[PDB]
RNA sequence: GGCCCGGAUAGCUCAGUCGGUAGAGCAUCAGACUUUUAAUCUGAGGGUCCAGGGUUCAAGUCCCUGUUCGGGCGCCA
RNA sequence: GGCCCGGAUAGCUCAGUCGGUAGAGCAUCAGACUUUUAAUCUGAGGGUCCAGGGUUCAAGUCCCUGUUCGGGCGCCA
């Protein structure tokens, strides 16, 4: 830790990333006095992860061992509670840079969700920028304070538990960029338009269904939205093997020689949603 | 037309496919279940299905306040107001389903409070796992190429159907033609360039090891007529024919198929040897680039051929050698992307985006050498 | 020629393939006394084209040359002439499969537009199938039904000159599969019905605009079709080059050989439509 | 804020981006026009513009019967009752252009019998031709990048901006970060990760040749405090650094700029001996691999790097040399492929899948080695 | 006489018979260098496809005409 | 005492600290072969992920419990 800021050393508190094996990883907090149990066997904090270096092999037990990570939003995303489906970082990456988020950004975001854009979006715009996020779930909108909190990033986020399509995001005219992620955000293209700053900014819904972007478009249009743009990102991850396809016996007693291939994970991308951008100027 | 006793046929369920040859008290698995096909006859293809007691029951073809948001909808894992012991009951009583379903329903606490899409969602996944609902359709290449690609991926190489459908039209298979094919695919290649064919021409099929794999061939249920002009030839003496060298009672039944497959072999052999093939069709899982320099010798000029491989990079190599050898014209490496899509009312979308692991093909058509 | 049936050598009447160099194409219509002009020099078809066999090099007049194929439905959906936008050979070959077509398969087909479908279709279904057609525009009816006898296939096609969405296909209970490319299939649902067979058969609709495949979907629903499947495929082509990234100057006095690569002729594949896939069975 | 002479700017059309500084006085061409971008001040950026006699006006930011079918319309040729040359006359008189359009209009025969949508659709082209509306817009990454794939994709390795935001996300750029890139993309990823870091921290750019390349980095428009962090030093003496091994009136003006630039070298080379920067990005022309073994020395443990290939084939050998030289972990190559959506009433559907020419990436985090 | 075929994007000018048109050259500018009304080498900046009309589904790998560059046929269409 | 962590698809049984779970083995069957209540080699057939519930947007890389296999910690949660 911190999420917005590289530090060397491992401390109490640090939400820790641990790598363990090919892909898998699982997130801790560390405390003194406590354990936790991986397939490669335990890791007592106060002496095996405190006080240590990120970066670092951890022998955990009967010899095994653990890398162990300094958090990201990145690698948030992929070891965080979920009490929402999320949205992963290739999506995130293309809202960011879509919506112009930078350093000292003010931004409105509704819902907080699981809190996986929150975090990105935090890392974007500290250490000036704020972010002005609204969930009408009041569990999930304290679980999302606590996070903030334990994550040490409070400063730069406020979360309000309210409607976002009735009483919009808590602000007005203060912010650069609007992100929706809701079921309704043609109900919300208003409160965003009253959100983003009178001298204008960006706008970016994400909606699963077509009818949903079909309707999110209409109300941006109608409400004075300009640089109407509606995107789908697919993320192809590939697998690097060395592959050796056997040669024919055609009865005879170099073209057949071994080699490296990228091969996809999956046999399938899937959808998430679609993501619509527009531009909110005055005139 | 309508089902019978003895007729290949195929299972389905909800996009779960799986084949099977018809027989009188006969059991068959399909999704954790056990039949008897018997009841199932007489019954047009397209007819629908239903377990009970190990017999099928034909079932008829055929067969409202919601809340707004889900922003006080918690979970207490409280919501259902029976047990998990109390749920086997109903089923170990062998009650319908459908009034389980009712019945978990009625006894969600939360049902009424979810809006009508997450109600029809939370409907749709009790249905498909107490509903069970199986159709019995018709063997075709569309169906079983489908099936493959779902349940036996690595026995065809991983060839997804959209290919294989390229490759059935960029080699213009078609009634008429002699066709040459040398697949590890099981069968399925040979099977749909048979469906294409319609029993017209003549197919020549290249074989390693001791013979050629048919057992997706086989769920087509074609006729006996088909055969006729089905041959094969072994792929070790291919190299001899291009240069011409090329040469207690069930003992006498293996002294009858021995010949009367050598006999066959020689057929095919002259057939071959006229080289005046109006197509090759390549899909194994051996390195496509000496097949191809090898058997396009057997093929006429002006005819397509089609090349699949798994991996792109074979297909690299065997463009580049086409092109030293010549012989050929418009080479084409190409692959094809596949979307399939939900199209339901305010809930539209795609679903899953087919790519890389559906294949690549090698295209394109012969020319007369110089000289 | 014929369309249905390979012959070794190129004759009057014949319509011939010229492949001009890269992958450059035009189709010809072989006429005794007539000449056709290419970048390659000039062919005159009475002593170079005819009598001589298909997948032959031509020399044409100043040393310049030209390979001669064979038609087929392929070839001619990338030479023929466009009196409408066309379906192209990727699409053809899914709606092929999935209709289940075969020789001996009766289809019914609406709209004609330039017979690109329409002599895939034949090439598949003959000997013994045939095509019952359908085009309301009087002469894109009529010049497809010149270019049909012109192809020798008129034996396994009508062309009827009609409203599909009102008169339907012309024939009931015959097809076993209907293939729709109209700007409003849903109003020709019920007759596709009509015109399958009673026993049952598959329907498959071509639409560029997801509306228009919502719409279709439902009527589908509505009138009994099941087994409903909308799948969209999309070809990618591969030019196959050979490529050297020059070496990086760290300072220093094997890693860096040449490879070959398959890359996209295009930065992006288009769309051409949505295809939505159903089944007629009784009851 | 609002518009300002000197600022760099970007203009768009349609789709269509062009960059450029202004200046009063200057004469720029932009898609077959030209303009005096002096009368374009004090305007809030997103005004919208028109052409006239060689300078832009600002213009407002706004401004029925049908068939069915065209089961009827032919295409004769004379349907528009106006002439190639009768056309001229209206430009060469200098008139609006929306009225160029109104006259097209009521001159066309087939137009009221054309759809609706078909109407809609004649009109669009006819506007986008006749009715040249100008956009003047602030730079940023978005809009350089997409400006950059479309406009001078060569320059940039073919790097889609879409997969230059995946870099930006997985590389944790951020405020406050020591970074190290090597870039051949004009300055574009500088940029890019300038925009990002705000001017907290520090970037340290390696360059080939005589210096680097920062046209695009200059389109940003960007504070000169954004410099001080700025640091380059050359690519040719890396080698030497991790081996320790490392040392009329203008002439003078060289003098001063060769030893400026030797002390920037230096500072910048102490930074590099910390080895303990925060990321690595590389994204060039040149073979990757031996860059990355190279640079990932200066990188501390825990930290993202990411490396952009325009080609597959040399990031698989990059992955396979970074497995036996160790220090890293979670490798993942990546691609991304990016769709765009027509969405109109009735008129809604995908336009272009990018793909294949976006390029690749891969990526990781560095760990500590085995001693 | 005409007919047929192929081209036209950067300030200018080009681009392959493998299904080779976001690939270049000239020129210009910068750096380095020496030979300095400047040369040389390296590098950089510069791209959305000639104009007009018609037309396809609500997706152009569509068509016609004009300008201009080029190839070919022969007084025939 | 308990707690923590990881598994469960083919008739049966397994599957890697590289972001290694449509990959296999056993068995069975076929072909070839010789040594024949049969061996050997080669090949083939066989796959949709344990059960139940809850819950996320109208997209699960989500959660809980049960059964069962395994790893670890220690009488602490
Ligand atoms: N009208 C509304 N006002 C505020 N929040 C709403 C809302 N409608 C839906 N939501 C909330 O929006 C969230 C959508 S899930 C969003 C996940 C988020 N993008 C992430 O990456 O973590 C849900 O938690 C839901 O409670
Ligand atoms: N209601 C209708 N009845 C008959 N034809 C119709 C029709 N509506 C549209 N059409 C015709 O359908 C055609 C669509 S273009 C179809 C092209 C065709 N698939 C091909 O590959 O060649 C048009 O020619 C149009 O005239
Ligand atoms: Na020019
Ligand atoms: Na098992």
């Amino acid at each position: 830790m911190s999420f917005v800021a590289y530090e060397e050393l491992i401390k109490e508190g640090d939400t820790a990333i641990l790598s363990l094996g090919h892909g898998a990883m699982v997130a801790v907090r560390v405390q003194r006095g406590a354990q936790t149990q991986t397939r490669h066997g335990v890791l007592r904090h106060s002496v095996d992860l405190i006080g240590r270096p990120f970066g670092s092999k951890v022998t955990c037990g009967r010899g095994g061992w653990v890398y162990v990570l300094h958090p990201t939003p990145e690698l948030w995303t992929l070891n965080l509670p979920h009490r929402t489906q999320i949205l992963y970082s290739t999506d995130i990456a293309l809202i960011t840079m879509m919506l112009e988020l930078r350093p000292g950004s003010v931004v409105c975001e509704s819902g907080t969700g699981s809190g996986s854009v929150s975090h990105a979006i935090i890392r974007t715009i500290a250490p000036t920028g704020h972010l002005h996020t609204v969930e009408f779930h009041q569990q999930r909108a304290e679980k999302a304070r606590e996070e903030f909190q334990e994550h040490r990033v409070g400063r730069w986020v406020t979360v309000r538990t309210q409607d976002v399509c009735r009483s919009g995001f808590g602000v007005s005219h203060v912010a650069d960029a609007v992100f929706l992620d809701i079921p309704s955000p043609w109900e919300a293209v208003g409160h965003a338009w009253d959100a983003l700053k009178v001298e204008g900014g960006r706008f970016c819904s994400f909606s699963p269904c077509i009818e949903q972007v079909q309707r999110t478009c209409q109300a941006l249009a109608a409400r004075g939205f300009s640089e109407l743009s509606t995107l789908e990102v697919l993320p192809q991850v590939y697998n690097v093997r060395t592959v050796s396809l056997p040669p024919p016996d055609l009865g005879t007693g170099s073209d057949t020689s071994p080699f490296r291939s990228g091969t996809p994970m999956k046999e399938a991308v899937g959808h998430t949603g679609y993501l619509t951008f527009a531009t909110k100027t005055p005139g | 037309h309508r089902i019978r006793d003895g007729d290949f046929v195929v299972l389905k369920r909800e996009d779960v496919f799986k084949a099977v040859q018809v027989q009188r008290r006969k059991k068959v698995t399909f999704e954790k279940q056990w039949f008897y096909l018997d009841n199932v006859i007489g019954h047009s293809y397209g007819t629908a299905f239903e377990v009970t007691s190990g017999g099928s029951l034909q079932p008829k073809k055929k067969r409202k306040e919601a809340g707004t948001d889900n922003r006080n909808i918690v979970d207490d894992g409280k919501s259902q107001k029976l047990t998990q012991d109390d749920i086997k009951a109903l089923k170990d009583k062998g009650i319908k389903g459908e009034e389980i379903v009712q019945q978990l329903i009625e006894n969600s606490t939360t049902f009424r409070d979810k809006t009508e899409f997450a109600q029809d969602k939370y409907i749709k996944k009790k249905k498909k796992k107490y509903e069970a609902i199986i159709t019995v359709v018709k063997p075709s290449t569309r169906i079983l190429s489908i099936m493959y690609y779902a349940r036996e991926p690595g026995k065809i190489n991983h060839m997804r159907y959209d290919t294989l459908a390229q490759m059935l039209t960029l080699g213009n298979i078609r009634a008429g033609n002699k066709m040459i094919v040398m697949e590890t695919c099981a069968g399925l290649v040979l099977g749909a360039m048979m469906e294409r064919m319609g029993g017209f021409g003549s197919i020549i099929q290249l074989y390693p090891g001791g013979g050629p794999v048919r057992a997706a061939t086989a769920c087509f249920g074609f006729p006996k007529s088909f055969l006729s002009g089905l041959y094969e030839f072994p792929l070790n003496k291919v190299d001899s024919l291009l240069h011409g060298t090329f040469s207690k009672d069930y003992i006498q039944e293996k002294q009858r198929r021995q010949e009367e497959q050598r006999k066959r072999h020689l057929e095919a052999a002259a057939l071959l040897s006229e080289r005046n093939a109006d197509g090759l069709i390549v899909a194994s899982r051996f390195h496509p680039t000496p097949l191809l320099l090898s058997l396009l010798d057997f093929v006429a000029p002006s005819r397509p051929f089609v090349v699949y491989c798994q991996y792109k990079e074979p297909l690299l190599e065997c463009y580049t050698k086409l092109r030293e050898r010549g012989g050929v014209i418009n080479l084409r490496l190409s692959e094809t992307w596949l979307r399939n899509y939900q199209v339901l009312p305010d809930r539209s979308h795609p679903k899953l985006l087919m790519s890389g692991g559906g294949g690549y093909l090698l295209s394109g058509f012969t020319v007369a050498m110089d000289n």
